[PDB]
C-alpha cells in the first residue's frame, strides 16, 4: 500500500490526469472478433 | 555487316534510352511511395 | 421508468464487471491470457517465418535509418 | 527548460508546459478564419504575446511544440518553421495535427476525431496517428452557425445584445449557448440572466437552435458517416468503436447523446459503434493541449523534434520530412 502511494507521488501532472482519465472511461482491446485478424 | 551492326547498335541503344526512362518513372513513383510510407511509420511510431 | 432503468443498470453493468478479476464471473469469457505489451526495445530487426504448403522468411527493419 | 506546448486553435488560443497537465494561458485567438495563418505579421505578433506576456519567457530557451489544423496546406507549415526559427530562435521544434492530438489524449491512436471551430466543422478518421486526408469531411456548421442562430434570435427579441463591444457580444451568445441551449415541444425552460438583469423565458429556441448542426449543408452524422464511407473498407469498424469528439464549440447538452442515437440508427446496428464521454467544457478544451503535452513530455520526443540544427542543415523541407 505505502508502495503504491510513494510512487503515486512524483507522479507528474500529464500523469495525474491520465490516471483520472483511465480511472473513468477505461478500455478494452479485445472486442470478440479478434478472430477475423487469423482469417 | 555494317548496316547489320548499325541497326542492331541502334535498336540496342534506343532501347536502353527506353530502359533509362521507363526506371527512372518507376524510381520517382517508388520514391513519392517510399516518402508516402516513411510519413506514415514515422507517425505510427510516435502513435505507438 | 424502464429506459432510465436500462440507462443507468447498463451503467451498472459496466462498473460492476470492471471491478471482477477476469475470473469469479459467472459468465466465463474465453482466452484472455493478456499477452506481453511488447514496451519499447527501440528499433528494432524483426525475423519472422511462416507457413504460406511452403515457408517464408520476412525481416523487418523498425526505421529507415537502421 | 521545461517544454513548452502551444495551440494556435481557431477561436482561443491554448498554451502551457509539457509536463503540466492545463493550459496554463487560454484567452480568445484574427489570423485564422480559415483554419491556418492568414496573416503572418498578425499570427507573429500574437505568438511574442503569448511567449512574453503569458508566460514570460523568452523563446530562445524552451523547446517549442505548435500544432495546426489537419487540413492545412503545406505552404503553411513550411513557412511556420521558417518564421519560428528565424525570428524566436528555439532550440527544437515539431508540428502536429490538432485531430492527432485529440486521439493521443484519449490514448486511443485509432480513431474518428469530430471537432469544430471557427466557420469550420470537421470530421477526421485517424488510424495508427495517421490522419486519412482523403477521408476527412469538413462543413461549415460550426459553432459560429448555431451562435448566429442565437445571435438572430436575440435581434429578433430586440435585445441590445469599439471591437470590445463585439468580443462581449460574442461571448455571451456562447455564454448563452453553454447554460440554455439543449440538444412547447421543450416544456418551461430557464430564466437566464444577462449581466445588467435582462432575460426571458427561453422556450422552444433553446430545442430548434441546436437543431441546425443535424438539419438546418452536410450535418455532423451526415459528415461523420461519409467521412468513414470514403476510407479504407476495412478499417471502418475500428473507427466507429473508438469515435471521440473534441473543443470547445461541441459543449451543448445532450450533443453528445444525440450524436450517439444518431450514429447507431445510421450505423449498421450490428456495428461497435461507441463515443468517447469526454463531455465536460474542461475536457473539450484541454483535449488537444493535452495530446501536445502527452507527445511533448515522453522521452522519445527528444528525437522527433526538429532540432535547431535541423533547420539550421536545411530548411523548409524538414517540416514535411519530420512531421506526419
Amino acid at each position: 500500500l505505502e508502495e503504491l502511494a510513494d510512487f503515486m507521488e512524483q507522479l507528474t501532472p500529464i500523469e495525474k490526469y491520465a490516471l483520472n482519465y483511465l480511472e473513468l472511461f477505461h478500455t478494452s482491446i479485445e472486442q470478440e472478433k479478434e478472430r477475423n485478424s487469423e482469417d | 555487316q555494317e548496316r547489320r551492326w548499325k541497326v542492331a547498335a541502334a535498336k540496342k541503344l534506343v532501347r536502353t534510352v527506353v530502359r533509362h526512362h521507363e526506371e527512372k518513372q518507376l524510381r520517382e513513383e517508388r520514391g513519392k511511395k517510399e516518402e508516402q510510407s516513411r510519413l506514415r511509420r514515422i507517425a505510427a511510431s510516435t502513435a505507438r | 421508468t424502464q429506459e432510465e432503468l436500462l440507462r443507468e443498470a447498463k451503467i451498472t453493468e459496466e462498473l460492476n464487471l470492471r471491478s471482477l478479476e477476469t475470473y469469479e464471473r459467472l459468465e466465463a469469457d474465453k482466452k484472455k491470457q493478456v499477452h506481453k505489451k511488447r514496451k519499447c526495445p527501440g528499433p528494432i530487426i524483426t525475423y519472422h517465418s511462416v507457413t504460406v504448403r511452403c515457408s517464408r522468411t520476412f525481416i523487418t527493419f523498425s526505421d529507415d535509418a537502421t | 527548460v521545461g517544454a513548452l506546448v502551444f495551440d494556435i486553435g481557431s477561436y482561443t488560443v491554448r498554451a502551457g508546459y509539457a509536463g503540466e497537465d492545463c493550459p496554463k494561458v487560454d484567452f480568445p485567438t484574427s489570423p485564422l478564419k480559415n483554419g491556418m495563418v492568414e496573416d503572418w505579421d498578425s499570427f507573429q505578433a500574437i505568438l511574442d504575446h503569448t511567449y512574453k506576456m503569458h508566460v514570460k519567457s523568452e523563446a530562445s530557451l524552451h523547446p517549442v511544440l505548435m500544432s495546426e489544423a489537419p487540413w492545412n496546406t503545406r505552404a503553411k507549415r513550411e513557412k511556420l518553421t521558417e518564421l519560428m526559427f528565424e525570428h524566436y530562435n528555439i532550440p527544437a521544434f515539431f508540428l502536429c495535427k490538432t485531430a492527432v492530438l485529440t486521439a493521443f489524449a484519449n490514448g486511443r491512436s485509432t480513431g474518428l476525431i469530430l471537432d469544430s471551430g471557427a466557420t469550420h466543422t470537421t470530421a477526421i478518421p485517424v488510424h495508427d496517428g495517421y490522419v486519412l486526408q482523403q477521408g476527412i469531411v469538413k462543413s461549415p456548421l460550426a459553432g459560429d452557425f448555431i451562435t448566429m442562430q442565437c445571435r438572430e434570435l436575440f435581434q429578433e427579441m430586440n435585445i441590445e445584445l469599439r471591437s470590445w463591444h463585439n468580443y462581449m457580444c460574442n461571448c455571451v451568445i456562447q455564454d448563452f449557448q453553454a447554460s440554455v441551449l439543449q440538444v412547447a415541444a421543450q416544456m418551461p425552460t430557464v430564466h437566464y440572466e444577462f449581466p445588467n438583469g435582462y432575460n426571458c423565458d427561453f422556450g422552444a429556441e433553446r430545442l430548434k437552435i441546436p437543431e441546425g448542426l443535424f438539419d438546418p449543408m452536410l450535418g455532423v452524422s451526415h459528415v461523420v458517416t461519409t467521412s468513414v464511407g470514403m476510407c479504407d473498407i476495412d478499417i471502418r469498424p475500428g473507427l466507429y468503436g473508438s469515435v471521440i469528439v473534441a473543443g470547445g464549440n461541441t459543449l451543448i447538452q445532450s450533443f453528445t447523446d444525440r450524436l450517439n442515437r444518431e450514429l447507431s440508427q445510421k450505423t449498421p446496428p450490428s456495428m461497435r459503434l461507441k463515443l468517447i464521454a469526454n463531455n465536460t467544457t474542461v475536457e473539450r478544451r484541454f483535449s488537444s493541449w493535452i495530446g501536445g503535452s502527452i507527445l511533448a513530455s515522453l522521452g522519445t520526443f527528444q528525437q522527433m523534434w526538429i532540432s535547431k540544427q535541423e533547420y539550421e542543415e536545411g530548411g523548409k523541407q524538414c517540416v514535411e520530412r519530420k512531421c506526419p
